[PDB]
């Protein structure tokens, strides 16, 4: 099904009345005045902006935001170094090397997410079997120096501890969907 | 001829464009656009990345129509795997595909005006655009660059409040198109700036491979959404807005109509979305559900292999074209039996359009060229790839 | 130590952790450049606000350049800077005695405390930089004071290399820009009409490369190298040559120094970085000393670079649109004076 | 013509590699004084300037001795 | 499992025979994928002739060039596989004509047949190095002005050999041999077990 | 004088700004169309002049001659314009 | 909203439209957050019977392309049936 | 209070406030991060409110926001535009493509960070760094500009 | 053997083209050093041209030579039609990079893999 836009169905022959109406349109800028009315109208509408520090634009539970590594309620970090979070990262951001901890458990000696390399796809959130690496809600982590953006296990684990309460609520809300 | 380059920093240059102009006085006699300022190596990087981990790349080729772009890769990979997405997923891709064409057109119509000098239309619609991204963020978690449309099906089910919120946006959006409609469609100043500028004849448009609103604006009747119905575009009713003459106005008017026609398609999708699963049930192609991988061994093995290695699509090659908001976006994916692709030629509606700038901007002023780029809706991510 | 691995460019390792206290300087900028290029660990003590040291960040790689807040009067700041460095390079210097820092401080007092701590720290080597032809009796307080320092620091730090550069030729240098900027002055005073003060400039990079090479070479210990240059010059040709490339009229008019030292005193009174200095003036007409000494460039591995070669880049900003396109070939060279 | 020849010789004398001593109107640098193929082309270029006359490669290749140059320059 | 209509695999198949018959001097192989896509394969010399017949034949009008690309099979003697995908708005069908070109054996240019190819042919030269005779203005489009090497060739390193940084000493951007701070981890992904006879 | 006083303050205010502004911080583009416009501009600018005395000339006792003159001037220039339009001039 | 009637009337008029009916700012009409928990449906293939994969794996039952005219009277045939002309819309043919 | 130190602390506080309140940014407009700021310029998160200019030519720009990948063909330009900006000038690197190479790090045509080309003051993280996130980054630049004490350093220099 | 000719039937004809390009570059070096305000000497640059034109002196095959000038011509076009700014040109001179010694003892002293 098609539709002609800007196709004049027929040649309306000028009638004085028509001509006057048109000539008035050119002479007294009638349509231009129409446009001014629209903007005056909004001037009276409530502005949609938010006080950025005081009010925040709404983000729902799946917002990917900033990486964090979670821990079991007991206190044992969730990651067991299966290293498929490294395998599926599209940007090669996550670097993981592991060795059996003294307890005998499997754990990662080094877990480094290069956030400048990361493109926040959220697949790592997807891939983890124990769901140790999660996309945390915080988006405000702008840093003065490039090195700060590179994150080792201690920053991510600390990021995990700080935001665990909200991360748990967010995962709680969206897990049925996944 | 006073060679002058439209350097990248200039706002009208979309950030990266070095149009070497030869100014025969203010009249410009030749343009030699020097693209390449945003070539990222998108198609040599994909060869080194598995099919799922290359999806994200497709959200960054045209960065203003993310999901429609990732519906072309998803359809391609799906063809090469002879798998089809479940019924609910196909409606969701059509629902998100039209939200993206409204999103691209708000981008194209308002930024064109920003270039010409009308500043208010951009602000009114951009507030309507963040309303829309929210829909991306609420369904995928990313305002833009979602990664929601997956090679098989889509990634996660719609949250339980999205379709009501999409109705409320679509219910009131048309007045918003109506409002810039009044402010920038009859202004003698717009018409003069846009009418009879960059006229492209019908056969020339086909020969230059324009394939988009540029094809439809000159009267050729081609929409890959009705001609070759991908996904469910066979079960939704819409009217292609064919323009008559080809001036940059007829092309604007067509873009404003497609936003209106997309609201007609979005309405149908909310009214008729089926109950069902959002991703095909073959664990070999789409990853197993979180509960299943944590309770059934066959699912953990399938999750481990899919995330670590890949789908391993059967050897073959396909060119799949979908009507992206800019025009025909196609992926020629050549596939060896391996889990990672061998070649992925992204046909960008835009490589062809920018080539046409020299022919279309003929006998035109420095100012007309700003309108000519604006009416091609060119995003240099797609052209540079 | 740090075994040197890599191919040689950025993102590679050379194993030189080096505090460099006066890096923000014209010479400094260059010292950090090579050290960063080579891949060395560079600690840059700074006092000026962060805004001004940004130019040093892109040099060197991530985690290769570390900036520390430091105050000369506060001994503790120098202490922590050299805590983990194994090479200390001292480029602290100024031409205008500032209200709160005297030539002694900038040249002898401070550069002592620094090397003193460096030893306490156990830094393998310290490189101290003092101006060329610096007699303990030289006229300019600056030069003499600098001489005083090179002695002292030897007692605080024995076998501490002491490179002694001539006035330096480089973009952002004074030697070349100062004269070129005499344009504002309708007439360009030149003591003895710019004669009998033969001068041998040295490209900044040559100096920098030399300095860097010192850091990575065992041959230099207690050595007092003298980076000099590839050709000497009577101040006359230099001045005119400059004006030549700048394409601005040259009007050499002699000015009795006794009166000129007074002109230096005048600008010297300026609160904001006096442009000329009584101590400068003398220095400018202080003849370059002859080259019989531990050789510097070439000896340390870099072949000096003639002034005319890069002069075009240093003096270009001073030309007018009319001459901007003009090139070195069009212009004439100055003449040397083995004297 | 002698003056023209002097011009030809003049140019050669200027070229660095050419040795003033070996230089003679009958010297063929391509084969004698040791000038490289590319150098011969460069020489012709200098001649094109001194004589303000353009030489096609077809003919320029044919010119490998200064006399020959003089002869062509002649016509 | 995707729905497949054999109507197309029959229509397209027949057309393939039709093209082949009409252009037997160049058509070497004409196949229809299981995905209902035709792919006439032509000798490189048939570039001009086969395209023109498709652009201007009443029973096969293929007016627009969707894409011109060159896969690179290093094993294949003729390294590149120029592939031209065309669309027929009249018959709503697409066909692909693919030829083979080695590095120093150029292909003809079709800018005459379709001017769309003016840019894509420059793109193929820049990335793969195939040369197109009779091209109006062949010159690098996507790569940097001084780039050395053709990037999409399978034999070109991803990271490449040169990277750019600003050097103060010279106050200008300067290439240096690439030195990467975390090399691309080359995960081996192929499994030692096949999937089906194919 | 009163004007002189005002104007020098006016220059002083501007020179003060620029001075602080610089002190506190411490080839062939030609189209006959453009030349043609400038010309037309003066032909019109001169006419503006011959038309400027009209406020004083209104009070002239003649009146008939005044208008007869003024109408002729405006009409003949406008015809000049007319021919400018007719010719490629004014068509940039 | 929350606009004195007069401002609204001026607004509606100057714009020429009942902008109040369709305000852009959202107020208590947007889906409340914490919508109820979702129990999503399990699709086909979850049957515990007659679910053999061999009978549901289009991935590799696909075969190598069919080959015609390999190098190693008759009526004319088109790529496909000539296309059918699109028909003008009926809700809004023009405009 | 009475002390040449107090007068020099208060007056920079004045100079810093002026630069902080009116930052006129100049966006190159590379890739897609430019869109995620066109959203900051837009009505939900106005930037002008904070004293930010939607469009500013290089010579009149205080802040350069590099949004998007800096390819090896745009690098030579960025440096030019950074070099031609007025002296008081600051750079905000937006996007994992610009602060670091992000997806496309290992490409042969992408500079691995704009920090290699232009000194960077605040690094805003995120593939499309959210628009509040840029607004937080611009506000962090304002916190950095408040802390600067140029007049104090000249007095005790 | 049995190859098809790209543009030059034999090394002889091909060499003709190289001569032309050399001339082109030779005549252009001076202009670039002035339109780009490069800090190099025309003589110096002209030697560089020679360097490159000989770096590939060994090629014996006619087809390879022909492409080489096509490519060479393209570079000239980018430098005379100026689309290549100084950074691009100076790169030819490898001015910033530190030269690597080729002496075995030198390499031994510095790199694991020479
Ligand atoms: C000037 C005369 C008064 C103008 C006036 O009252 O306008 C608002 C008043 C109501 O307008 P509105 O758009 O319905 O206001 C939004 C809410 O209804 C009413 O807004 P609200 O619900 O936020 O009500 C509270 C508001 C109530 O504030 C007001 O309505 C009075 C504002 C007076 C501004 C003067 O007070 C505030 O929020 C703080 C701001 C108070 C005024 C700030 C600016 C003062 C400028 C003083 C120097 C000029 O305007 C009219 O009654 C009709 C004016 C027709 C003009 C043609
Ligand atoms: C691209 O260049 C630019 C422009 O030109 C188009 C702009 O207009 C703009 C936009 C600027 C604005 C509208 C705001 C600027 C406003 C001002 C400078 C006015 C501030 C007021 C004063 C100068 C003080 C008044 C007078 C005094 C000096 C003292 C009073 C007695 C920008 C940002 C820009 O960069
Ligand atoms: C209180 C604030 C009032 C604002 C009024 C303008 C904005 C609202 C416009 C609403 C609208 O859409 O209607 C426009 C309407 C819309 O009409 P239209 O363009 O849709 O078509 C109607 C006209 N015909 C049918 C003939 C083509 O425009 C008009 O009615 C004509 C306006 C003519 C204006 C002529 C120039 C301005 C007046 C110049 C003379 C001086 C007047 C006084 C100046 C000030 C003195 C103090
Ligand atoms: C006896 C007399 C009988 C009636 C005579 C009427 C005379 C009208 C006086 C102005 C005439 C202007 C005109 O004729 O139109 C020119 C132009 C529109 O003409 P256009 O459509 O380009 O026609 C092409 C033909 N070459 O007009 C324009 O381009 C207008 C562009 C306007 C851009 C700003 C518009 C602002 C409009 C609102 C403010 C209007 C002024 C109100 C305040 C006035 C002072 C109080
Ligand atoms: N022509 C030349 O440049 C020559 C120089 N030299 C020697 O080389 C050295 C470097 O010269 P150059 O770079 O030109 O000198 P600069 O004037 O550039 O200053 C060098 C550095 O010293 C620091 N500095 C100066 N005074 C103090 C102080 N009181 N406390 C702490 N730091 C201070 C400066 O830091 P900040 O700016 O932050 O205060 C600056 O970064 C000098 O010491 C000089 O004696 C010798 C011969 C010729
Ligand atoms: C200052 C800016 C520097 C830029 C320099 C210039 O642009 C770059 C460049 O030389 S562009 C590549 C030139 N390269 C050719 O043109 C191929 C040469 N081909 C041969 O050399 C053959 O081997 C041959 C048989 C001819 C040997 O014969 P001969 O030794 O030349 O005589
Ligand atoms: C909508 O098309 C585009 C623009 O023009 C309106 C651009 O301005 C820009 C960049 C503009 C700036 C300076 C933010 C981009 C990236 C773009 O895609
Ligand atoms: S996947 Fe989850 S668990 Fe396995 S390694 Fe990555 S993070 Fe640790
Ligand atoms: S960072 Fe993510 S978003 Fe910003 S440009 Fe690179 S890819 Fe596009």
């Amino acid at each position: 099904t098609y539709k002609y836009v800007n196709k004049k169905e027929q040649e309306s022959e000028v009638d004085m009345k028509s001509a006057t109406d048109n000539a008035a349109r050119i002479l007294m800028w009638t349509e231009l005045i129409r446009g001014l009315g629209m903007t005056l109208s909004y001037l009276f509408r409530e502005p949609a902006t938010i006080n950025y520090p005081f009010e925040k634009g709404p983000l729902s539970p799946r917002f990917r935001g900033e990486h964090a590594l979670r821990r079991y309620p007991s206190g044992e970090e969730r990651c067991i170094a299966c290293k498929l979070c490294e395998a599926i990262c599209p940007a090669q951001a996550i670097t993981i090397e592991a060795e059996p901890r003294a307890d005998g458990s499997r754990r990662t000696t080094r877990y480094d997410i290069d956030m400048t390399k990361c493109i926040y796809c959220g697949f790592c959130q997807e891939a983890c079997p124990v769901d140790a690496i999660v996309e945390g809600p915080n988006f405000e982590f702008s840093t003065e120096t490039h090195e700060e953006l590179l994150y080792n296990k201690e920053k991510l684990l600390n990021n995990g501890d700080k935001w665990e309460a909200e991360i748990a609520a967010n995962i709680q809300a969206d897990y049925l969907y996944r | 001829n006073m060679t002058l380059n439209f350097g990248p920093q200039h706002p009208a240059a979309h950030g990266v464009l070095r149009l070497v102009l030869e100014l025969s006085g203010e009249m410009v006699r030749k343009c030699d656009p020097h693209i390449g300022l945003l070539h990222r190596g998108t198609e040599k990087l994909i060869e080194y990345k598995t099919y799922l981990q290359a999806l994200p790349y497709f959200d960054r080729l045209d960065y203003v129509s993310m999901m429609c772009n990732e519906q072309a890769y998803s359809i391609a990979v799906e063809k090469l795997l002879n798998i089809q997405p479940p019924p609910r997923a196909q409606w969701i891709r059509v629902l998100f595909g039209e939200i993206t064409r409204i999103l691209n057109h708000i981008m194209a119509v308002t930024t064109h005006a920003l270039d010409i000098g009308a500043m208010t239309p951009f602000f009114w619609m951009f507030e309507e655009r963040e309303k829309m991204f929210e829909f991306y963020e609420r369904v995928s978690g990313a305002r833009m660059h979602a990664a929601y449309i997956r090679p098989g099906g889509v990634h996660q089910d719609l949250p339980l409040g999205l379709l009501d919120d999409i109705y409320e946006f679509s219910k009131n959006f048309s007045l918003r198109i109506d409002e810039v409609e009044e402010m920038l469609t009859n202004n003698r100043i717009w018409r003069n700036r846009t009418v009879d500028i960059g006229v492209v004849t019908a056969e020339d448009a086909l020969n230059y491979g324009f394939s988009g609103v540029m094809l439809r604006g000159s009267g050729i009747q081609w929409d890959l959404r009705k001609t070759q119905p991908y996904d469910v575009y066979d079960q939704v009713e819409f009217d292609v807005p064919i323009g008559s003459r080809g001036d940059c106005y007829d092309r604007y008017l067509c873009r404003v109509e497609e936003m209106r026609q997309s609201l007609r398609i979005i309405e149908q999708c909310l009214n008729k979305m089926p109950p069902g699963e959002i991703k095909v049930d073959d664990a070999k192609v789409s990853p197993p559900k979180r509960a299943e991988m944590k309770t059934s061994m066959e699912s953990l093995i399938h999750h481990f292999k899919l995330y670590t290695e890949g789908y391993q699509v059967p050897p073959g090659a396909t060119y799949t074209a979908i009507e992206a908001p800019k025009g025909e976006f196609g992926v020629y994916l050549v596939s060896d039996g391996s889990s990672r692709p061998y070649r992925c030629k992204i046909k960008a509606p835009g490589f062809a359009h920018l080539a046409g700038l020299d022919k279309m901007s003929k006998g035109h002023m420095l100012a007309d060229v700003v309108a000519i780029i604006g009416t091609q809706d060119i995003v240099f991510g797609e052209i540079d790839r | 130590a740090v075994i040197p691995h890599g191919k040689g460019g950025r993102s590679s390792v050379s194993g030189v952790v080096a505090t460099v206290f006066g890096a923000t300087g014209f010479l400094g900028r260059y010292v950090v450049n090579h050290l960063g290029r080579m891949g060395s660990q560079v600690i840059i003590p700074y006092r000026c606000d962060v805004y001004d040291i940004m130019h040093l960040r892109l040099m060197g790689d991530l985690g290769q350049l570390t900036f520390l807040e430091w105050d000369a009067r506060d001994k503790d700041s120098i202490r922590k800077a050299v805590q983990h460095s194994n090479v200390v390079i001292n480029l602290i210097g100024r031409e205008w005695e500032t209200r709160n820092f005297d030539f002694e401080d900038v040249f002898v007092n401070i550069p002592r405390a620094i090397a003193q701590a460096s030893k306490e720290a156990g830094v393998e080597r310290f490189i101290h930089v003092s101006h060329l032809n610096a007699s303990m009796k030289s006229s300019s307080k600056s030069l003499r004071s600098k001489a005083v320092g090179e002695k002292e620091v030897r007692s605080v730090f024995p076998e501490a290399i002491i490179i002694r550069p001539s006035d330096i030729f480089g973009r952002e240098d004074r030697f070349l820009n100062h004269f070129a900027n005499y344009r504002w002055f309708l007439a360009v005073p030149l003591v003895s009409l710019g004669f009998k003060t033969v001068k041998q400039p040295v490209y900044v990079a040559d100096v920098s490369k030399g300095i860097v090479n010192a850091t990575k070479d065992p041959d230099a210990v207690g050595k007092t190298f003298a980076f000099t240059g590839p050709n000497r010059y009577l101040l006359f040709h230099l001045v005119k040559y400059i004006f030549g490339m700048t394409h601005r009229t040259f009007i050499p008019y002699p000015l009795p120094l006794f009166v000129y030292s007074w002109i230096g005193k005048l600008f010297g009174l300026s609160p904001f970085e006096p442009w000329t200095t009584k101590d400068k003036v003398e220095r400018i007409h202080i003849s370059d000393v002859m080259p019989t000494d531990l050789p510097g460039l070439e000896d340390l591995g870099v072949q000096p670079t003639p002034l005319e070669l890069k002069s075009i880049e240093v003096l270009r900003r001073h030309r007018t649109y009319r001459w901007l396109s003009s090139e070195i070939e069009e212009t004439k060279p100055a003449k040397t004076v083995n004297y | 013509l002698d003056g023209i020849k002097d011009r030809v010789l003049y140019v050669l004398k200027l070229y660095d590699k050419i040795d003033p001593e070996k230089l003679s109107v009958n010297s063929h640098f391509m084969k004698d004084l040791g000038l490289d193929s590319l150098d011969q082309v460069e020489i012709i270029m200098a001649m094109e300037d001194e004589f303000g006359f353009e030489i096609p490669d077809i003919d320029a290749e044919k010119l490998m001795c200064p006399q020959e140059i003089v002869d062509y320059i002649a016509d | 499992v995707r729905p497949r209509s054999d109507v197309t695999h029959k229509q397209l198949s027949a057309f393939g025979e039709y093209v082949a018959e009409i252009l037997p001097k160049y058509v070497q192989q004409v196949q229809v994928s299981c995905l209902d896509e035709l792919e006439i394969c032509i000798h490189p010399d048939g570039v001009i002739p086969t395209l023109t017949f498709l652009r201007d034949h009443t029973n096969a009008q293929f007016k627009s060039l969707a894409d011109l690309t060159a896969v690179d099979v290093p094993t294949r003697q003729n390294r590149f596989e120029i592939v031209y995908n065309l669309l027929s708005l009249r018959f709503n069908s697409r066909i692909r004509v693919k030829t083979y070109a080695d590095e120093l054996t150029p292909i003809d240019s079709i800018v005459s047949v379709h001017i769309a190819a003016n840019w894509y042919e420059r793109e193929v030269w820049d990335m793969f190095g195939v040369f197109f005779f009779n091209h109006p203005d062949l010159r690098r489009i996507l790569t940097d002005y001084g780039f050395e090497g053709h990037p999409f060739r399978k034999d070109f390193p991803l990271t490449g050999y040169v990277e750019l940084r600003y050097d103060d000493e010279v106050k200008r951007v300067v290439a240096e041999p690439v030195e990467l701070a975390q090399e691309f981890r080359k995960f081996d992904l192929n499994s030692p077990w096949e999937a089906f006879p194919a | 004088m009163n004007l002189y006083t005002v104007i020098f303050i006016n220059i002083l205010l501007s020179l003060t700004l620029i001075l602080v502004a610089f002190w506190l911080p411490q080839r062939l583009p030609f189209s006959m169309k453009f030349f043609l416009v400038a010309i037309t501009f003066l032909l019109f600018d001169l006419e503006i002049a011959l038309l400027l005395p009209l406020p004083w000339a209104i009070q002239t006792i003649k009146t008939s001659t005044m208008m007869i003159m003024a109408f002729i001037l405006v009409t003949i220039l406008s015809l000049g314009l007319a021919y400018e339009w007719t010719q490629k001039g004014l068509e940039w | 909203a929350s606009a004195t009637r007069v401002i609204q009337k001026l607004r509606n008029w100057a714009s020429g439209q009942d902008l109040q009916a369709k305000l852009q700012l959202r107020y208590q009409e947007i889906a409340k957050r914490t919508q109820p928990p979702p129990k999503l449906p399990v699709g086909p293939s979850h049957k515990l019977s007659n679910n053999y994969y061999c009978t549901r794996d289009g991935r590799r039952e696909v075969v190598p392309p069919s080959i015609i005219m390999s190098s190693q009277e008759k009526k004319a045939v088109t790529p496909a049936p000539p296309m059918k002309r699109w028909e003008l819309s009926k809700d809004q043919p023009y405009l | 209070r009475s002390r040449a130190e107090y007068v020099v602390t208060k007056l920079d506080d004045l100079i810093n406030w002026a630069r902080r309140s009116s930052l006129w940014p100049m966006t190159f407009g590379l890739a897609c991060c430019a869109v995620e700021m066109m959203h900051m310029a837009a009505p939900r998160y106005d930037m002008d409110r904070f004293g930010v200019v939607f469009r500013a030519s290089p010579r009149q720009a205080d802040v350069m926001i590099v949004a998007g990948t800096l390819t090896n063909k745009m690098a030579p330009a960025l440096r030019k535009v950074y070099d031609q900006m007025p002296e008081p000038r600051y750079v905000v690197s937006m996007g994992s493509c610009a602060n670091g190479g992000g997806y496309y790090h290992y490409s042969y045509s992408v500079v691995r960070g704009c920090d290699r080309i232009v000194p960077v003051d605040i690094y805003v993280p995120g593939c499309p760094p959210t628009a509040e996130a840029l607004l937080y980054g611009i506000l962090q630049l304002q916190r950095k500009i408040k802390r600067e004490q140029k007049l104090k350093i000249w007095y005790r220099r | 053997t049995s190859v098809k000719p790209i543009f030059s039937r034999d090394l002889n004809e091909a060499k003709r083209r190289v001569r032309e390009l050399y001339r082109a570059w030779y005549r252009e070096v001076p202009n670039t050093v002035h339109l780009m305000q490069l800090d190099i000497t025309v003589k110096q640059g002209r030697d560089k041209v020679r360097e490159m034109f000989m770096k590939n002196a060994h090629v014996t095959d006619p087809r390879v030579v022909d492409l080489l000038v096509i490519k060479g011509k393209m570079e000239l076009q980018e430098t005379i039609k100026v689309w290549k700014q100084r950074t691009h040109v100076m790169r030819f001179f490898h001015e910033t990079e530190t030269p690597r010694p080729k002496d075995f003892l030198s390499k031994f002293y510095m790199g694991h893999d020479p």
